[PDB]
């Protein structure tokens, strides 16, 4: 694929010395960048990476899609309560795969409607068209044939092929019923445009046809006898079977009669008449040269094929083929050759082509594949997932996961960690070491992302990881949420500065009642005593009680000395003088300058203190 | 995502994202640093601040792990390697948002690259420069970063000729958190790997065989998922290489070639990674850029060109 | 661990296997003198320990005989299966010069007592004594 | 949809935001009333026509103005007197009180406070004072004030993104402030040209912080990107008179709510404002609807015909 | 038998809102036994990712504790209730066999018992009406006891609670053969009462009244009913298509006491007859055997057909001569 760096400024133009062109993938999957290393190249070109998807619409896919594998539960998987286990698993299996495709199809619809870009809208129904074909043909019977269940096989198959192509587009209805040089209703496209409907299963619209020109006009009039088949055919057609593979044995009986009986009797229309009523009645009889003949693509053929002859997929090889016999695969659009290839049994090697579509679909596609076991693990031999040794699913969609996490949609993430959380292959120990390594790269902002990121860290263990998370987010208000070792002994200095200096959060560590909550460390209690100190200051025996506390908390840890000097000082037994010894005992730059900050010598003045307690105890 | 003007008069050398993607640092010739910031609101690149850092050409440059604050390394041709830190107190634009927080002088020749090592290590950095020595520095104490301690030095080429304006060298640590702490190295035509010891020195554990040329730059790839490593180099004989390395004349490492593409025709300039080693870039003299993928197979495949 | 877990720990738990002399112990319970002494000491008169205080020694060994019985039949499966192998496959890499006190032939720990019939007599005369936690 | 009737004209309707992590839907909403001796600011609940409990109310002096929540518990109120009031609901014994207020918010003598906004811990409010403040919780005097700010009346604030706001006024200009700035004028004007058509309500888009909309005295909804010049995106014909709010849908912004004088509510559905069906909620018969919200499948509205109006069920 | 009790909602559990861990399924836990072990690994692996992640993780540390101590006490709750609910089913079958061998070998008089078996009816009825659908085990032990009971089988007042009782059985077993629940081992017991009850108890104003509201309840279901049984017959079971195949014998022949029927009309829309007549062919292979018995009630129920006048015209059309011809039975 070929690409415009930029539309707009091209930074070469003549071969004029082959300039140093240079490139950096970004974190983010739609912010990269390029740039030039010569003169007078000065610009930076953000470039994204091509055919990325941004869209809501995506993300809305996603989730659903992400939905729909977690829904699964055990049957994701498939186990190579006796003989159900299996029918079951194909009922709930078969079911996600319509899930599946209603998902795309929403998915499309959203994207016809909010678009600059129509393609992608073409592309998706496309996938959408072989994703119904593979149902319709492994996804229903469960290797059974159609009398297993008529009705929702018929359902499905009517779905595929009415969803696939446009036509016959009502753009093409009134086409016809304008153009002339013939009498009414009654040259090659009329009766060409009615089968094509009965052969697609429309038949609603086939009898509103009939109903729309001769029902009873020219025949009513003309020929009684035809006018009487062309009638209770339109009957017959108003209840064509779709649920007992019994009645339909019964009602191919009456349409076989109708044909025998129109076959040979009163010819009261023109000549060719006859035979487009002929005709009309084959079809519905199910003759397989006229189901062919009134045929424009192969999917008509093998869609009538199967409607009106022998309701049997043991005929489908054969069908197909006739079908194809017919009208060649027409190259215009890419699903009718997937459709050819599943319908023929060989469904593999279209996860490439898929995932050249659309990585997401071409992922949950391989892992549905996986679920029904139409294709699996056949390694068998290197501590990790993302490789070949495991499936092709679990691959897909390991690598799907990796994508979303360069995407930067942080409501993808949840869907990437659990697509590799659910991955149901790879040791928990792989998965570990593989979220350890993208949980970092989470573009959380709220409070609820952060715990969210730590949700995950607990439910994985990566104290390490959560460190680290944290560790980013502390990089004074921000400090005092904060509150390594020597970050934490830094932060207790802090307070005890601010304390030697003198809200809420002093308070707390003595909406209130949530903080305390949250709260229930050596700084924290430190910086609770030196309030505590403080209170008892503001309220003789509770100042020296507060004193012998500040001694106390000198011994344990210079400014700090200093500043219960200058309170000694300013205060100006046997405890007391002991405490005044130690101090003494005990005894740059930052201290001095907080010394003539509180003037405004100091072992010297220390000194006279300690004198003058001792004289005073001495007194006592 | 229109282009826009750097602000530089000479050459830019280096673009570099940090590490959420969201900011931008660039170094060129005329001897400045200047950081884009790219605001929510209007999706659009605006510089975040400028400033003269070098008096010689900045070459390289390099974002330190989030978890250690907002970090930058410059190395350019007047021999040195500065560290700056942003101060959130200052006006954007002001020329003075970045404080150097040192300077490291021990190397005597110019400097080519300077890289930042995995979080999972600390502060660590290396430079490589004409002296063809390598050097690793630590910053011992995450509380002082200006601490910078020289941890190792090694001699990667071993007769630098005189006489050459012909020289290239290259850095690209090993992401890998689970992995023994090893980097790579690229020096003229030569590239060798290098590996932590039991005894806390580096030794040349491997080479990366088949450059027929000066190589233009090297990177290691995010070994996310993976049990081995892929390293990427672009050479002046016009093609990428990919090499697979496996750890199981006295190495525990193994070395495989996995691919080659000379698609570019002409020098590959620019060779860089997704952040999960999904995607592989390369630029050259054919004014492209082209995005690779793996294959099942594990061989690559051109997912795309830009130009 | 090995299987889903890294190969760090790993190292840990062979060591802590390794080391640690409970490998030993089971090693000796195999021996025929150990069982030989154990029935020894378990089979004496009735007179004794009829005559004898509740806080005999004669009384306490027995029952820390029949705890060290019970321990060793809860954990022969164990140590046979996540014991012998490992430090049979650490001795054949690694050089390691020990003495076998165990006997090939006991399959089992229970293939040394089945050959004394007077313990089940014993342990049945010994529930007249009134001791709670010997009965 | 059903109405109750609730004896006073209802100028103001604001769910209560759910809690964190809640998988229930909005069942508490507060109403203030307007045009009595005596207004309320009531809080009511929804069990499960609908019935409704009265959980508490309390005398509101002044028309209610505006009306929203600060966080669970806590619910502001702009006055006719220019008082701005934040009342704090006590549910352990369903009573309200008053927590803090600035009853000189807005003055000329008394000049109403026509808009607050709230993004915890700021209030930001607007009045015919033209003044415009920032408050923040517990404190007592506001953190800034821009004095005259507008020479028009102010009709209504948003925040874009904190501290920038956007204000309308009564001759249709869009007003972008910051309360770092220097002076009292605004960094840029928007405003659709020929009629100086009054704008009476604005909100922000959830996701696109450039991207507000506004209603106005024509009934007309214009949709703008503060990015894209001074003129409107979009220009929408709507209500046969004033429009008196609009909101986006706060987690599906593809919908969007107006209501009138006229007597509608309307629901808007574009599932992009950048770059649409119309689906009127409220039967012919209905006197202004002064006020609207919506929170996920829930709406709640008010009227001058003394009824409230409730969905709980907008999509099903 | 006072342990039957559904007041204490042994089965109905209070499920809590969840908001996280709701994805954690108890799929490794699971002889019902849920190991707790096996959730533990998992959502602590789970609370390593979000703390890894680095998005609030000291906050909602204790939502996650709180949900896994609410999670331990479920799967605790969970294991007891299965445990209570197989005690209950234990208790109940030893019950029934215990009231079975003693109605069996029982050879004192019936009519002084009459109390017993009135008590015991009053008893079951509304067990019964608590289980005619939640649970396809107790009804089994509880169906079987009932239709032996009915075989089995002053004077005025016990005639008119017996009757009485036997109205009301007849609806609840009609409601469950309306809606295909259970096992078809227990539809078929279900068929054996309402047979007896319609070939007996009906078969004189006394008479024309039971009756008449007899064919309500059957008119109140209409094909709904009738398609279920007709599903019954030619299946894999072979109880149950023989009691499925008699019982129609028995609802069209009472219909016709009651010149048309609407009964035998169902029948045709459901196509019911057209197989019918569709698996006449090859009886020589099909005819004390199980096979054999089916049989007859297959073309007596035929038989019965073609004494109406209605019946001629819808068995005709089904080309019935044509079908006894390949079979090669003459």
């Amino acid at each position: 694929i070929l690409v415009p760096m930029t539309v707009n400024d091209q930074p070469i133009e003549k071969n004029g010395d082959k300039m140093p062109l240079k490139f950096k993938l970004g974190p983010l999957s739609y912010q990269n960048m390029a740039f030039i290393t010569a003169k007078d190249k000065y610009k930076l070109y953000p470039v994204r990476i091509p055919r990325l998807d941004t869209s809501k619409e995506f993300s809305a896919y996603v989730s659903g899609l992400f939905e729909i594998y977690r829904d699964l539960g055990d049957d994701r998987v498939f186990n190579v309560v006796n003989s159900n286990f299996a029918k079951e698993h194909n009922a709930t299996v078969n079911l996600a795969m319509e899930a599946i495709l209603n998902e795309l199809e929403v998915f499309i619809g959203r994207v016809k409607d909010q678009d600059g870009r129509v393609n992608r809208f073409y592309e998706l129904e496309e996938s959408l068209t072989v994703l119904n074909c593979l149902r319709t043909m492994y996804f229903i019977l469960d290797g059974q044939d159609v009398e297993e269940n008529r009705s929702e096989f018929i359902e499905s198959l009517l779905n595929w092929i009415n969803r696939s192509d446009g036509e016959p587009d009502e753009e093409y209805i009134e086409q016809v019923f304008s153009v002339a040089g013939k009498k009414v209703f009654e040259t090659q496209y009329f009766w060409k445009l009615l089968n094509q409907l009965v052969l697609r299963g429309l038949l609603s619209q086939a009898i509103g046809c009939i109903e729309r020109s001769d029902l009873l006009p020219y025949l009513s009039d003309t020929c009684a006898v035809s006018f009487d088949a062309v009638s209770d055919s339109i009957e017959l057609l108003k209840q064509y079977p779709k649920d007992s593979s019994s009645t339909f044995r019964e009602w191919k009986n009456l349409v076989l009669k109708l044909s025998q009986a129109f076959g040979s009797s009163a010819t009261d229309i023109s000549g060719e008449l006859r035979d487009y009523i002929e005709d009309f009645l084959l079809v519905i009889g199910g003759n397989q040269r006229k189901i062919l003949q009134y045929s424009r693509t192969w999917y008509e053929s093998f869609c009538g094929f199967l409607l009106y002859y022998i309701p049997s997929l043991e005929l489908s090889a054969e069908y197909l083929q006739m079908s194809l016999e017919a009208n060649v695969v027409d190259i215009t659009n890419d699903w009718e050759q997937p459709c050819v290839d599943i319908i023929s049994g060989k469904i593999h090697s279209i996860l490439p082509v898929m995932e050249s579509l659309d990585s997401c679909t071409a992922a949950f596609t391989a892992m549905i594949c996986e679920a029904k076991g139409l294709i699996e693990n056949i390694f068998e031999g290197l501590e990790d997932l993302f490789s070949y040794r495991n499936g092709m699913a679990s691959y897909m969609l390991n690598s799907f996961a990796f994508e979303l996490c360069s995407l930067g949609d942080k409501e993808l993430w949840p869907v990437a960690i659990g697509l590799i959380a659910l991955s149901a292959t790879g040791t928990r120990s792989a998965k570990k070491m593989v979220i350890a390594e993208l949980l970092p790269h989470y573009p959380f902002v709220t409070n609820d992302d952060i715990e969210w990121m730590l949700s995950i860290c607990v439910e994985w263990r990566l104290p390490e990881i959560a460190k680290e998370i944290y560790t980013t987010l502390g990089n004074i208000e921000s400090i005092a949420n904060f509150s390594l070792v020597k970050s934490y002994s830094w932060l207790l200095f802090e307070a005890s500065c601010m304390e030697g200096q003198k809200v809420l959060n002093a308070i707390v560590s003595k909406d209130d009642v949530i903080i305390p909550q949250d709260i229930l460390v050596t700084n924290s209690m430190r910086q609770t005593l030196a309030p505590y100190a403080v209170l008892s200051q503001f309220y003789d025996r509770e100042d020296w009680g507060q004193a012998l506390r500040l001694l106390l908390l000198l011994i344990e840890f210079h400014y700090l000395v200093l500043l219960v000097a200058k309170f000694l000082y300013p205060i100006f037994e046997d405890s007391v003088a002991t405490v005044i010894e130690v101090i003494e005992t005990k005894w740059s730059n930052l201290y001095e300058t907080i010394i003539e900050a509180d003037k405004s010598a100091t072992l010297l003045k220390n000194l006279r203190k300690k004198l003058n307690f001792k004289l005073c105890q001495a007194f006592m | 995502m229109q282009p826009f003007d750097s602000g530089h008069d000479d050459l830019v050398h280096d673009v570099v994202y940090d590490f959420y993607g969201r900011h931008v640092a660039t170094c060129s010739s005329d001897q400045h640093i200047k950081v884009f910031k790219l605001d929510k609101d209007t999706s659009n690149w605006e510089l975040s601040d400028s400033w003269r850092a070098h008096d010689s050409s900045i070459v390289a440059i390099d974002w330190a792990s989030p978890e250690y604050g907002r970090i930058i390394a410059s190395a350019s041709y007047d021999k040195t390697v500065k560290l700056w830190e942003e101060d959130p107190d200052q006006e954007e634009c002001s020329g003075r948002r970045w404080n150097k927080l040192c300077t490291l002088n021990d190397s005597k020749g110019s400097l080519y690259s300077v890289k930042f090592a995995p979080a999972h290590l600390g502060l660590k950095l290396a430079c490589l420069g004409n002296d063809g020595i390598l050097r690793l520095y630590d910053a011992l104490e995450p509380s002082d970063l200006r601490s910078w301690t020289l941890t190792s030095e090694m001699k990667v080429l071993s007769i630098p000729p005189a006489n050459h304006l012909q020289s290239d060298f290259c850095l690209s640590w090993c992401p890998s958190r689970f992995s023994p702490e090893k980097l790579a190295v690229s020096a003229l035509e030569q590239a060798i790997i290098y590996q932590r010891g039991k005894d806390g020195k580096l030794h040349v554990a491997a080479k990366l065989p088949g450059h027929k040329s000066l190589i233009r730059s090297i990177s290691w790839a995010p070994s996310i998922g993976r049990w081995y490593q892929l390293i990427a180099t672009g050479c002046k004989d016009g093609r990428i290489r990919i090499f697979k390395i496996t750890e199981k004349l006295q190495s525990n490492l193994q070395v495989e070639l996995l691919s080659e593409h000379d698609d570019h025709n002409g020098e590959v300039w620019s060779v860089s990674w997704n952040l999960t080693g999904t995607i592989l870039s390369s630029a050259g003299d054919d004014g492209k850029v082209r995005l690779w993928k793996a294959t099942y197979s594990n061989e690559f495949k051109c997912m795309s060109v830009i130009t | 661990n090995i299987s889903i877990d890294d190969a760090m720990a790993a190292t840990n738990l062979a060591t802590y296997v390794r080391l640690h002399p409970f490998s030993r112990v089971m090693e000796w319970l195999f021996n025929e003198k150990v069982i030989t002494s154990l029935i020894n000491t378990i089979h004496q008169d009735p007179i004794s320990l009829g005559s004898a205080s509740p806080d005999s020694p004669l009384v306490v060994s027995i029952l820390r005989a029949i705890q060290v019985m019970i321990k060793a039949l809860e954990l022969q499966e164990t140590y046979l299966h996540l014991v012998r192998p490992e430090v049979l496959r650490y001795q054949g890499e690694a050089g390691v010069r020990r003495k076998p006190v165990a006997n090939a032939a006991y399959s089992a720990f229970e293939d040394g007592i089945l050959s004394h019939l007077s313990l089940v007599v014993d342990l049945g005369k010994y529930c007249n004594l009134g001791h709670a936690e010997l009965t | 949809i059903y109405a109750k009737f609730v004896s006073q004209k209802i100028s103001k309707t604001r769910w209560r935001p759910l809690p964190p992590g809640s998988l229930q839907t909005a069942e508490t909403f507060a109403t203030g009333s307007w045009d009595n001796e005596e207004n309320y600011i009531s809080l009511w609940s929804i069990g499960d026509e609908g019935d409704h409990q009265l959980l508490c109310d309390i005398r509101h002096h002044g028309d209610v103005m505006d009306l929203q929540f600060f966080d669970q518990e806590r619910i502001v109120a702009a006055s006719s007197t220019g008082c701005v009031t934040v009342f704090l609901h006590h549910p352990n014994n369903q009573t309200l009180s008053v927590n803090q207020q600035w009853t000189t918010a807005h003055y000329h003598s008394s000049a109403p406070c026509t808009g607050v906004v709230c993004n915890n811990p700021e209030i930001v409010t607007v009045g015919e004072d033209g003044r415009i403040n920032l408050f923040r919780a517990d404190h007592k005097e506001a953190v800034r004030t821009i004095d005259n700010a507008d020479s028009s009346t102010l009709h209504a604030v948003t925040f874009l993104r904190t501290p920038e706001i956007l204000t309308v006024n009564s001759i249709g200009q869009l007003k972008i402030w910051d309360f770092r700035q220097q002076g009292n004028e605004p960094s840029q004007i928007l405003s659709l040209t020929g009629d100086r058509v009054p704008l009476h309500c604005v909100d922000r888009h959830p996701n696109q912080q450039h991207v507000v909309a506004t209603g106005g005295q024509d009934g007309m909804l214009s949709i703008w990107d503060v990015r894209q010049g001074t003129m409107p995106v979009s220009l929408l014909k709507a209500h046969e008179a004033e429009m008196w709010e609009v909101h986006f849908h706060p987690s599906n912004p593809e919908h969007l709510f107006t209501c009138s004088e006229d007597g509608s509510l309307w629901h808007w559905d574009a599932s992009s404002w950048l770059s649409i069906e119309i689906t009127s909620l409220l039967p012919s018969r209905s006197l202004s609807v002064n006020t609207l919200d919506v929170l996920g499948p829930c709406l709640v509205c008010g009227t001058d015909a003394e009824a409230i109006y409730v969905t709980r069920h907008l999509f099903s | 038998f006072d342990f039957i009790n559904t007041d204490y909602k042994w089965e109905e559990i209070p499920s809590p809102h969840f908001t996280y861990l709701k994805d954690l399924d108890l799929g490794p836990c699971i002889g019902v036994h849920y190991d707790i072990r096996k959730a533990q690994e998992i959502l602590a692996l789970k609370r390593k990712e979000y703390e890894h992640s680095q998005l609030a993780t000291p906050e909602f540390l204790e939502t996650v504790e709180l949900e896994e101590k609410v999670l331990i006490e479920w799967l605790t709750v969970r294991n007891r209730a299965n445990l209570l609910l197989t005690a209950r089913l234990n208790l109940l079958q030893a019950w029934a066999n215990l009231l079975l061998v003693m109605i069996e070998s029982n050879d004192f008089k019936s009519t002084p018992k009459m109390a017993f078996l009135l008590q015991a009816l009053q008893a079951i009825l509304p067990t019964l009406e608590a289980f005619s659908s939640l649970k396809s085990d107790e009804a089994f032990e509880l169906a079987r006891v009932a239709k032996v009971l009915l075989w089995k089988l002053e004077q005025f007042t016990v005639g008119n609670l017996i009757g009485d009782k036997l109205f009301q059985l007849f609806q609840l077993c009609l409601s469950a053969i309306s809606q295909c629940s259970g096992t078809p081992e227990l539809r078929s017991l279900y068929y054996s009462i309402c047979y007896r009850y319609l070939t007996a108890v009906v078969d004189t104003r006394s008479v024309t009244n039971a009756r008449a509201r007899t064919l309500k309840a059957i008119t109140l279901y209409g094909d709904r009913l009738l398609n279920v049984i007709c599903d019954d017959a030619y299946g894999s079971d072979t109880t149950c298509q023989t009691a499925a195949m008699i019982l129609l014998n028995a609802l069209v022949h009472t219909s016709r006491a009651s010149v048309d029927c609407p009964i035998i009309d169902a029948l045709n829309r459901l196509n019911f007859i057209g197989v019918l007549v569709d698996s006449l062919k090859e009886i020589l292979n099909e005819w004390a055997s199980p096979s054999q018995q089916y049989t007859s009630a297959k073309l007596a129920l035929l038989l019965q057909l073609c004494q109406t006048r209605q019946g001629a015209k819808y068995v005709l059309q089904a080309n019935l001569f044509r079908a006894l011809e390949q079979s090669g039975v003459f």
